[PDB]
RNA sequence: UAAAUCGAGAG
DNA sequence: TCATACGCCTCTCTGCTTATCGGTAG
DNA sequence: CTACCGATAAGCAGATCTCTCGATTGCGTATGA
């Protein structure tokens, strides 16, 4: 699946077909577009279709979109949500986000099919809320937790990471740190999960998932956050307007 | 100190003031003239790298490295143009480059033989390519009597 | 204007010496780190002239080198007192050479040389009779912090490197016989060079050129 | 495409039920995705959504002809004013529910109406696919064109990004 | 041939290739330089095109 | 049948002798790349769509090339891998020795 | 030109007029520049499409005639480069990276103690030859990636590699000891190892093009006075 | 290289002409070819594919097809396949004879 | 041009055509370094 | 069914 | 008187390459 | 004195991603009707 000009190797991938029923379109995910810098937009893109097996075993392992995570310019990432996952992902993140017990198991099966082979264990494991008593409350944190603890393969332990997003500290109060994004033993604590998280930024979740559980952990991670903060944007929808 | 010129041999007697050591040029073809092959892919290196630093885009150092390395192969200050094209085995690739007409003459006047090894050459005789997958065989071990 | 041509001049014989030691004959820290007093007291008349006459010297091989290069031999290094190259004036030291056999002889020049003499440097071989220019050594290029080091390879190290890499004498990166460090390590076609680059991704790290 | 030069194709024909439904009833036709605007700076759309609302609500035509208002008579007070005084937001926006899930939104959804235009670069015109068709004479290679069944070139770039992958038999 | 250094067909590679170019371009810069045949000692005519 | 091919015969295996380094000085890298393993499982999955002999069980598998992914996980696959040094010279791995990732 | 309006509260007609002015000279560069970048990248890529890693980790053109003993003195892919100087992070998910590289598995086929042994005396030798200038630094132990494969020895790291995990294993002090963090970041190293047959050519060709096509997106035109005002951009990459 | 044109309409290329610039054979003939079994069209996005795989319009997956030899294991798919027949996806279009 | 219609030879002289065929033979087999220790047998 | 030139467009 | 085949009917960059005016040895 | 060797001055030659539509195609002349 190739765009012109191809201006590097990341222009030309190899994506798996998934044949859609409806119109005459070929339909793109959203983390490509980064590499392949189009827009929806009236944008066009060839498609070629190998006819023999090497093309076939080498578009599915050298030239497939999953080893293309980083770019080979300077090693930075180049795949990752976009726009409206991002102010998504902050607005579920940040504290002041509760989700009750319906809400909370709806959101994970939102994308954690275990169906389709999204979550290696056969069951969905869900966490203790965040506050037990008067009523149970989950939270968004709890949430990229536990997507991340069901998409995670098993026997190994959690990604340890620390790490800071662009919102400054004074943007939500006084002495408050959510700046600083933590992740202990796999489980988010601190910080909202801006551009600087998942995106084409350094050193964020995502591009540290990639360099510890491979690089199909990390697309399989980028797949889920994009359908879990999809899902959660139909429920609480954005929006901009005059007054802002 | 900067200067608007170059003339090492100048400032080579004004040691008093300017460190002799140090003094590193803008210019290439200088530089190589003065001082050497590598000092001169040193310094290609150097202004390949100040352009994209001054925009706020990072190459790696690899990249520079291996295009100083392949401007600098004969120990002279080489160009990615057909004048710097020429000293080159394969015709093929020289030929669809450009000036077709110039490149078959110099190949044909003496019968320069190709081994098609360019990927061009390899293009044009459709050839499986030397680089990546294509750069081993593979052999399959039959279990006869 | 003598002061300034004296430095000139012993800024010349540091760099000849260093050029000497680098290239591996017997020369100590001895009149290698002569200060402009001591070449004011040993190199200079009662007025303050050059006389390059005395300059000239011999150098010979250390135990090491031999051992390294069996075939080197000894040099001798020859400081042009005429503004000018003069025929006979460069005749007489390049019959000296084989006179008294030595097989490399370094000459060094004022101004200009005569182009008879551009054919008439390759006429006594293999000894071989390399130029250099007052002006030109001035400064040691050698001492710059863009040129890395140069090592000659022996045979034994130049053949074990071709063995290693698989590599053809002319498949090697080329460097120009006229390049001012093939001229300092006086490098004959065919020998190998050593270059330590200062890679800003891998620290030391050692790439091979050979002199063609 | 608006007036004002934001274009995109149609991506869905979400249905009535999941459009997201508001207060009144109305179920917007077209919806643009907020984040379009802060990079191109299409303050003008704003602007003329709730112009447009409040002239669709008091059956008014409002006019626009550049330097009218000015820094003391904005036009988003002077259409907020109609909008109040017509009984809807003074902003422009609208209380809004999903209509998948049912709730209400988390905040007030920026809703009017806008002159669109439909463009005349439809997909019927763009698409292609080829198998195997017909082929030149002194080449054998496909031709060229969508109305003559011809394949489409892969060029020097795109080879060159063949043969960077290390993809040979990709190439091949 | 006997070492080893170079087979029948001959080792051809990128800076013998541009030893031979340079060869080649001053030898016939040399050819085209000097009149007066020294074979013979006779003066032959100038073309034009 | 003359021995002006008899000759070129013997010099041509002499040759190809002479090019091929012994299993006990071969230094590539012991590991197997990303390039040979593509061309492998791509060779393997030609073969069996040829109908080559299969060894592992096809536990309801219609895709060559996940036939020939499971071989190679499996260790089981009958290809010998040629890596061709610069000259001209080649060391005669297997993917048996050869370890994956 | 310096106009006091805001796309909220709309502009006047000459801030209008002058504010279009500026947008038509944006687009007018945007769509030169594009055009400018290609002939750049044909020629670079046309030249270095043949250049590639070799099995001897020494890079190379398509003919055989050699360009560089090592892909930029360390033989390591830029893709995985990315966390190989990440040490605070390496150290933290330990486990995870031990799990991952399966160090076990990977013996019988490596050889261990001779790089590391050579790596040691080298380093040792470098820190007493330090304080020393460069001319004068005579080689006597060569830099452990020429003479072992980094692919086969491990322990054979760069010099920079290694100068970074001494410091940070001197510098930090911390079950993990510092003799298993340092054979894992050993392997790690070698597994971050780029593969021969890498078309090396045509990845630096692209990545020194593509950049070069977001051009003049900062402009910092020479303001000062008397200053260098040497060429920059497109121009400065064709000289 | 021609000689002789007064007014004239078109100067007929030689066979250099044929294989020299831009629009010259190398460079629009094995440099870079039209290619069989491709497809174009305009992109529309969709955030519901698993951020790997394309989404192939049922237009498009009549058309485009792979040459599998039926073995074994393939004979039930391809089976079905050509029962389908080439308009009913998933189907067949050829059955290349041996 | 450089050619002699008289005697047939090019304007050049036999021994430096020579001495330029001897280096182009060289060259042929790869002998760059034979080529250039060629030219000091003027004696 | 072609081939060239010019004109209008999309990314 | 008058139609289709034959005969033509003026605002960018890099080198390379040739010719021509100065100089040195013999 | 004069030929080989250079050092400009001028001219010459070669350069400066894909895709979709539409339109168009010479005067000039000279003899058998
Ligand atoms: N001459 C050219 N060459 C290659 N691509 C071109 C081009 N002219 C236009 N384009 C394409 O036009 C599109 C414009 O996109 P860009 O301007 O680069 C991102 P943007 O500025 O953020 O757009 P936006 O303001 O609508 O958000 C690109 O996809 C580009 O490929
Ligand atoms: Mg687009
Ligand atoms: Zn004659």
């Amino acid at each position: 699946m190739n765009r012109q000009p191809t201006l590097h190797k990341a222009s030309m991938m190899g994506h798996k077909v998934r044949v859609l029923p409806n119109e005459k379109t070929l339909r793109l995910h959203y983390a490509n577009t980064g590499a392949y810098n189009a827009d929806f937009d009236g944008d066009e893109m060839n498609m070629h279709f190998p006819q023999n097996e090497n093309a076939r075993a080498e578009a599915l392992n050298l030239a497939n979109t999953d080893s293309q995570y980083l770019t080979p310019t300077s090693g930075s990432p180049v795949r990752g949500l976009i726009q409206d996952h991002i102010s998504a992902g902050v607005w579920l993140t940040s504290k002041d986000s509760f989700f009750t017990r319906e809400q909370y198991q709806q959101y994970i099966y939102g994308c954690i099919r275990p169906e389709d082979g999204h979550t290696t264990r056969s069951k969905i494991v869900t966490l203790p809320p965040t506050i037990f008593k008067p009523y149970p409350l989950w939270t968004g944190k709890q949430i990229i937790t536990t997507v991340l603890l069901n998409v995670t393969p098993p026997d190994m332990p959690g990604i340890n990471l620390i790490s800071k997003n662009k919102i400054k500290n004074e943007y939500w109060g006084k002495g408050s740190l959510e700046n600083e994004v933590l992740f202990k033993d796999g489980a988010l604590l601190c910080g909202i999960l801006d551009k600087s998280q998942y995106g084409a930024s350094k050193y964020g979740i995502v591009h540290s998932l990639h360099e510890v559980y491979g690089p199909e952990v990390a697309a399989k991670v980028l797949s889920v956050l994009g359908r879990l903060f999809t899902n959660y944007i139909t429920a609480t929808a954005f929006t901009c307007g005059m007054d802002d | 100190l900067v200067t608007e010129g170059v003339n090492f041999q100048a400032m080579w007697d004004q040691e008093a003031f300017i460190d002799v050591d140090g003094i590193t040029s803008n210019d290439v073809a200088a530089v190589l003239k003065t001082y050497g092959v590598e000092a001169a892919r040193n310094t290609i290196v150097n202004e390949i790298n100040n352009v994209f630093s001054r925009y706020a885009i990072s190459v790696s150092f690899r990249h520079l490295d291996l295009i100083a390395d392949m401007m600098t192969r004969q120990g002279t200050y080489l160009a990615f143009n057909r004048q710097g094209m020429e000293t080159s085995t394969s015709s093929f690739m020289k030929m669809s480059y450009e000036t077709t007409c110039q490149f078959l003459t110099k190949a044909v006047l003496d019968n320069e033989r190709e081994q098609l090894d360019s990927p061009s050459a390899r293009i044009v005789v459709g050839k499986l390519n030397n680089v990546g997958t294509g750069s081993f065989d593979v052999l399959a071990k039959v279990p006869n009597a | 204007e003598n002061e300034r041509n004296i430095s000139r001049l012993w800024r010349a014989f540091r760099t000849v010496k260093e050029m000497v030691k680098d290239r591996g004959y017997f020369i100590t820290q001895e009149e290698v780190e002569l200060p402009l007093e001591d070449f004011k007291a040993k190199y200079c008349d009662s007025m303050g002239r050059p006389q390059r006459k005395m300059m000239s010297f011999q150098a010979n091989p250390t135990e090491e080198s031999i051992s390294k290069f069996p075939d080197m031999g000894s040099l001798w290094v020859e400081f042009c007192d005429e503004p000018s190259v003069g025929v006979k004036t460069m005749k007489t030291f390049v019959i000296h050479i084989q006179e008294k056999n030595f097989q490399t002889g370094i000459f060094v020049y004022q101004n200009n040389i005569t182009p008879s003499a551009m054919k008439l440097v390759p006429s006594i071989p293999p000894a071989t009779i390399e130029t250099f220019n007052e002006a030109a050594l001035v400064v040691n290029i050698t001492h710059h912090e863009l040129v890395p080091k140069h090592i000659r390879l022996s045979s034994d190290e130049k053949r074990e490197l071709l063995k290693r890499y698989r590599l053809k004498e002319s498949q090697l990166p080329r460097i120009q016989r006229a390049d001012p460090v093939a001229l300092y390590l006086g490098l004959k076609r065919g020998e190998v060079v050593k270059i330590i680059r200062k890679s800003e991704t891998s620290g030391r790290y050692a790439s091979y050129r050979i002199c063609m | 495409s608006s007036r004002h030069g934001q274009k995109g194709v149609c991506s869905r024909k979400w249905p009535t039920i999941d459009m997201p439904f508001s207060e009144t009833g109305i179920q917007p036709d077209i919806i643009i995705n907020p984040h379009a605007f802060p990079s191109r700076m299409t303050i003008g759309m704003f602007v003329e959504s709730l112009a447009g609302k409040a002239g669709a609500l008091h059956g008014i035509a409002q006019d626009s002809t550049p330097w009218i208002f000015n820094e003391d008579d904005t036009p988003a007070d002077y259409f907020g004013e109609q909008l109040a005084k017509a009984g809807y937001n003074y902003h422009g926006n609208e209380p809004m529910y999903s209509g998948a899930t049912g709730e209400e939104l988390r905040a007030d959804i920026y809703v009017g109406v806008v002159y669109y235009q439909r463009l005349r670069h439809m997909v019927n015109d763009k698409f292609q696919v080829r198998s195997t068709g017909p082929v030149n004479s002194l080449t054998m290679q496909p031709v060229k064109g969508r109305k003559r069944h011809g394949g489409i070139r892969v060029g020097e770039m795109e080879r060159d990004a063949l043969i960077g992958h290390g993809t040979s038999f990709l190439l091949q | 041939l006997s070492d080893g250094r170079t087979t029948e067909r001959g080792s051809f590679t990128a800076t013998v290739n541009d030893e031979r170019k340079k060869l080649v371009h001053e030898f016939h810069k040399k050819l085209l330089s000097r009149g007066k045949c020294d074979n013979c000692g006779m003066f032959s005519p100038k073309f034009r095109k | 049948g003359p021995e002006d091919f008899q000759q070129h015969e013997q010099i041509r295996r002499k040759t190809l002798k002479e090019k091929a380094i012994p299993k006990d000085q071969r230094a590539t890298t012991p590991y197997m790349t990303k390039y040979e393993r593509a061309r492998i499982l791509g060779t393997r999955a030609l073969q069996i769509s040829m109908n080559a002999p299969v060894f592992v069980d096809l536990e309801g598998e219609t895709d060559p090339l996940r036939i020939a992914m499971k071989e190679l996980a499996e260790k089981k696959i009958p290809l010998v891998i040629r890596r061709y040094l610069p000259d001209g010279s080649f060391e005669d791995w297997s993917v048996e020795e050869l370890i994956v990732d | 030109g310096y106009v006091k309006g805001r796309f909220y509260s709309g502009i006047k007609p000459q801030e209008y007029y002058f504010h279009c002015m500026a947008g038509r000279e944006g687009l007018i560069d945007t769509a030169v520049k594009t055009s400018r970048s290609g002939y750049l990248q044909r020629c670079l890529t046309k030249q270095l499409e043949g250049v590639h890693v070799s099995y001897d980790n020494s890079i190379r053109d398509a003919d055989g005639t050699l360009v560089q003993f090592m892909y930029g003195g360390d033989a390591i892919d830029i893709t995985k480069e990315s966390h190989m100087t990440q040490f605070e992070f390496c150290l933290d998910n330990y486990y995870a990276l031990l799990k991952k590289y399966n160090p076990s598995a990977l013996i019988e086929h490596l050889d261990v103690e001779s790089a590391l042994k050579y790596s040691k005396k080298t380093l040792k030798y470098r820190k007493k030859h330090s304080k020393e200038p460069h001319y004068k630094q005579s080689v006597k132990y060569d830099p452990v990636l020429a003479k072992y494969n980094p692919a086969k020895y491990l322990g054979s790291v760069s010099e920079n590699f290694q100068d970074k995990l001494e410091s940070f294993l001197d510098k930090n002090s911390k079950g993990v000891n510092e003799k298993k963090f340092r054979a894992l970041m050993q392997l790690k190293y070698m597994r971050s190892l780029i593969n021969p047959g890498e078309a090396v050519g045509i990845i630096a060709s692209q990545s020194v093009g593509e950049p070069s096509t977001q051009m003049t997106l900062n402009t910092f035109h020479f303001a000062g006075h008397g200053a260098a005002n040497v060429t920059l951009g497109i121009p400065r990459l064709r000289e | 290289k021609a000689q002789g044109r007064t007014s004239g309409k078109v100067p007929i290329p030689g066979v250099k002409q044929a294989l020299e610039k831009k629009e010259g054979l190398f460079r629009k003939h094995m440099m870079g070819k039209r290619v069989n079994y491709a497809a174009r069209s305009v992109i529309s996005p969709d955030p519901n594919i698993e951020t790997n795989e394309i989404g192939v319009p049922p237009v498009f997956a009549v058309k485009l097809t792979y040459p599998e030899p039926v073995t074994a294991y393939n004979i039930a798919e391809l089976r079905q396949a050509v029962i389908n027949g080439p308009d009913k996806w998933p189907g067949a279009t050829q059955i290349q004879n041996e | 041009r450089a050619s002699c219609l008289f005697c047939h030879h090019f304007r050049l002289k036999s021994v430096e055509v020579h001495r330029y065929a001897c280096k182009l033979r060289l060259l042929q087999y790869g002998l760059i370094d034979e080529s250039y220790k060629l030219d000091e047998i003027t004696l």
